[PDB]
RNA sequence: UCACAAGGCUAAAACCUUAUGAAACUCCGAAGGGGCACGCGUUUAGUCCGGGAGUGAGGCUGCGAGAGCUAACUUCCGUAGCCGAGAGGGAAACAACCCAGACCAUCAGCUAAGGUCCCUAAAUGAUCGCUCAGUGGUUAAGGAUGUGUCGUCGCAUAGACAGCCAGGAGGUUGGCUUAGAAGCAGCCACCCUUCAAAGAGUGCGUAAUAGCUCACUGGUCGAGUGACGAUGCGCCGAAAAUGAUCGGGGCUCAAGUGAUCUACCGAAGCUAUGGAUUCAACUCGCGAAGCGAGUUGUCUG
RNA sequence: UCCCAAAAUGUAACGGAGGCGCCCAAAGGUCACCUCAAGACGGUUGGAAAUCGUCUGUAGAGCGCAAAGGUAGAAGGUGG
RNA sequence: AUCAACGGAUAAAAGUUACCCCGGGGAUAACAGGCUGAUCUCCCCCGAGAGUCCAUAUCGGCGGGGAGGUUUGGCACCUC
RNA sequence: CACCCCCGUGCCCAUAGCACUGUGGAACCACCCCACCCCAUGCCGAACUGGGUCGUGAAACACAGCAGCGCCAAUGAUACUCGGACCGCAGGGUCCCGGAAAAGUCGGUCAGCGCGGGGGUU
């Protein structure tokens, strides 16, 4: 799937941060692609509301 | 009541001791002494008495206890642990013992 | 009113009312709307109220009951040294839960005796009639 | 009666005013949803011994007695119904409201007509000829007489699941 | 197990139907939470050994509970974030709140929360509506033919709710009660005579009478009315001390509020360009390391 | 020891109950054996309860003391 | 070894100061204000009876809803 | 285990339990018989136990019938809830998206799998 960061990290839980980190997004505006597999897509369920996502 | 039988049955720590369970049924005038690996749900010896005993009654003890221990020594089963059930260990089943206690 | 013997003390919490939201014992029944507390006298109130109205004498079912010890410290001390002695007793009435059932009177008597009853309480209230049939 | 839907998602209804649903034949069981209006109408018309027909928006009329209702305890309206699709000859253990008949002589000396069991769990007439109510004459009762489940009547071909000595409608003293 | 609502029944205890409360009840019992493994797919940290510390007064909101009075800018734990140690926009003003983490430069562009009549950047925008109260712009039980929406119930082309017309009757001062109550101060009961219709009746009344109106009944008129709930938004209830007000101006010919769409403004976050440092990898020279340099990626409250 | 303690351990309060500073020479080791509280009927003193008897009987008892967890195939009761 | 103030200062120990001194604290009380509103103050609803009769001319049980911030307090936030 | 069936024994720890009930005797079980000593009773062959039958199928045990009780238990729906958002001064409540019982109803069931032995199928 296709990821973009639009809402920041500040004021948000330890885990949701650490997922935004260990997804690879380091600042808003950031874009990315992702292996449509469980674990790493369930790393985009978890922090969904921070990412506008494509398909 | 049952109590005694299930009591000894558990003081034969089922398989964990390693050895071989040795049943009995001296509550009738037809007995049944058996040999079990209990873990494996199988029986490995078998000295009955219902296919003609001898003629004796509680003298038969040492005899089916000699027949059992014989079928044992034949099988290869060289080690004992003595189950019972509702039994005192003193007379009849004690004979079965003594003559199994040196009989295979 | 009060109870007989017990534990002594308490605390508090809320979220909707278990049972029994159904019209047993009576034809007509009055039902809470707010997550109140209710007191010994607060109910003995409605006892004596409705029991005025019905005359001799109706049939009146107080489906609620005070079991909660509520305290107040001695007036005028700074906190600490204890928990308050038991001030009064409370039935923890939650909403939809039904407090009063009566029959042996008519519709008008239910309306009015329940009106006068509910003008004695910390809650808006609705009166109604049976049909809640999961178990009579 | 008549439904249209049967999914798991209820936005097809609710606001548009329909009730969550089940109805089992006992070899056939089906979830669905039925408009509030009609259900309330008929269910007070016909109630827990009512029996009525299910012409699903497909074309397959069915035979339905009402089994369990489950409602919004706060708003005090119903949100769900369990059905029992009737069979043929043998039915179930019908629940039926005891009534009272006649100007009783029990209420002339200060007493009161009290139904110590508003509803009665019988057994089987046959699922097409069911008693809706019951009629327990009370006139003979004075003050202090109860009516056990023996004295309760019958319409023929029915049995009483209830202990024949426990108290249904008994007169109470004044005050 | 302690509690407890009605009723059965017996001599009440038990026990049956009906029925409910629990931090120190538990036939049952999630959501989550934790250990281990795997890494099946991402990301960067971890752990040890040795040097230097400081801190050990915490504070607020949100969710959990306790002590309190379901008081506190209250206190004592837990838990997330924030300030502490956080600038920038917003919330008029405002450590904590909503957006957001400021390496320098720019008279450059897009957005977030939050906004777009003037103060004050940006639609006095578009369409379907609501409220008329300045509600908006500070509270409640309780009360209201306010005004829109859905739904129940009843009534009449067999004459309706209301307007006016006439009976609103004899038993019977019903009995009880009483100084007298005779429709009407309190206690059990509501039966008959006829009728186009009329009930020991409902109010004002009399110390008690009598006496005046309705429940029903018929003439008229010409048609809808009447009640019991749900609900959107408003009204009353709404009284404190120096000068008033929503930040103000002012707005209802919305600048109020419910819905749906789209355009623009807005930050030190994102973006353009230019440059600097931090780390790292690459290339080069002297002599592995090592320095400066250069390029790329990176980092800097 | 028990709640409070937010289903992992942990966690404060001058929050909510209660207990210890011993006891045991057998109440320990082993071996063997026994089963409990109650209710119903029926029974000399008794007769609410004592003793015996039978039917019921997974814990509604017992564990030296506090409760929770635990326990009937014994940790409970009796002897070598 | 009630070193039980129970990680235990000496082998060994009590008061008083309004004669009082120094060092600090708004880390902490009395004053005021503040936030809170239990108590205090007042107003509203329901009406059970009182008023020969008649709840409401006046009066208003048992109970409910609020105001106000003048009481005694709680809290210890600016000032020791 | 060749077919039934009984004796001993296990995996399974009530969809495998209990009561009501019918079958069951030389073929195993059981009762029964006696016990001066082995051996045993806090007294008693009741029990542990030594001698051995007939006798009985009664009791106990085994089998089968059986849904009255217990046991088990759906789907639907709900409570609560992770995480997204929000309203009310507040007691508390809502919306989106997932996880999701308890109890009740439909029902389901007289368990199911082994090893060895004895004993029968003119
Ligand atoms: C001059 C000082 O000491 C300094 O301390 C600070 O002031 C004050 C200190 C104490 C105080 C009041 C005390 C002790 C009191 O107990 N006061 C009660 C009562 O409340 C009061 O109202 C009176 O009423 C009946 O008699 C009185 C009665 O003794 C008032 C002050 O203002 C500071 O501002 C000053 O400079
Ligand atoms: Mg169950
Ligand atoms: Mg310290
Ligand atoms: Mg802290
Ligand atoms: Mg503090
Ligand atoms: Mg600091
Ligand atoms: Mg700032
Ligand atoms: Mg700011
Ligand atoms: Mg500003
Ligand atoms: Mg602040
Ligand atoms: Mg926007
Ligand atoms: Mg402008
Ligand atoms: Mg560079
Ligand atoms: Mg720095
Ligand atoms: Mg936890
Ligand atoms: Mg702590
Ligand atoms: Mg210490
Ligand atoms: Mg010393
Ligand atoms: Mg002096
Ligand atoms: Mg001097
Ligand atoms: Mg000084
Ligand atoms: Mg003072
Ligand atoms: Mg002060
Ligand atoms: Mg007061
Ligand atoms: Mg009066
Ligand atoms: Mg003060
Ligand atoms: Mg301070
Ligand atoms: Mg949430
Ligand atoms: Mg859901
Ligand atoms: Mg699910
Ligand atoms: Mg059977």
């Amino acid at each position: 799937m296709k990821i973009k960061l639009v809402r920041s990290v500040i004021g948000r839980p330890g885990n949701q941060v650490k997922t935004v980190q260990a997804l690879g997004l380091r600042k808003i505006g950031d874009s990315r692609e992702v292996s449509d597999t469980p674990a790493v897509r369930g790393m985009v369920k978890t922090v969904k509301h921070l990412l506008e996502v494509q398909e | 009541r049952r109590k005694l039988r299930t009591r000894r049955k558990v003081r034969t720590t089922t398989a964990a001791s390693g050895k071989l369970r040795l049943s009995v049924y001296r509550s009738s005038k037809h007995i049944y002494a058996q040999i079990i690996d209990d873990s494996r749900g199988q029986t490995l010896a078998a000295a009955s008495s219902a296919a003609l005993k001898s003629g004796n009654k509680t003298d038969t003890a040492a005899a089916v206890g000699k027949a059992l221990a014989a079928a044992a020594a034949e099988k290869g089963i060289k080690q004992v642990v003595f189950d019972r059930g509702s039994y005192k260990y003193h007379g009849r089943v004690k004979a079965l013992a003594d003559a199994a206690r040196e009989g295979g | 009113k009060r109870t007989k013997f017990r534990k002594q003390f308490r605390g508090r919490m809320t979220g909707d009312a278990k049972g029994g939201d159904y019209v047993a014992f009576g034809d007509y029944g009055l039902i809470a709307m707010e997550p109140a507390w209710i007191k010994s006298n607060q109910i003995e109130a409605c006892r004596i109220v409705m029991s005025r109205h019905f005359r001799r004498g109706g049939k009146i079912y107080i489906r609620i009951f005070p079991d909660k010890p509520v305290t107040k410290k001695p007036a005028e001390t700074r906190m600490g040294k204890g928990k308050g002695a038991v001030e009064y007793w409370v039935s923890v009435v939650k909403p939809g839960r039904v407090m009063f059932e009566v029959a042996g009177v008519t519709e008008e008597q239910a309306k009015e005796a329940f009106r006068l009853a509910g003008h004695k309480l910390p809650i808006q209230t609705k009166m109604v009639k049976r049909e809640v049939y999961d178990e009579a | 009666m008549e439904l249209t839907a049967k999914p798991r998602t209820p936005k097809q209804k609710l606001d548009e005013s329909m009730i969550a649903a089940v109805a089992y034949n006992k070899e056939n069981n089906v979830s669905f949803a039925l408009d509030r209006k009609a259900f309330d109408r008929a269910f007070r018309q016909q109630s827990t011994t009512g029996l009525f027909d299910i012409t699903v928006e497909g074309g397959e009329t069915f035979p339905a007695l009402v089994k369990a209702v489950q409602m919004d305890k706060r708003k005090r309206a119903p949100i769900h119904v369990d059905f029992y699709m009737v069979t043929y000859g043998e039915p179930v253990e019908v629940s039926v409201p005891v009534h009272t008949t006649g100007r009783s002589q029990g209420e002339v000396q200060g007493g009161l007509v009290d139904i110590v069991v508003h509803n009665l769990q019988i057994v089987a007439p046959g699922p097409r000829r069911i008693p809706q109510e019951l009629v327990v004459d009370v006139t003979k009762m004075n003050i202090g007489d109860h009516i056990t489940a023996g004295d309760i009547k019958l319409p023929e071909g029915c049995t009483l699941a209830a202990d024949p000595e426990l108290t249904v409608v008994s007169v109470l003293p004044p005050r």
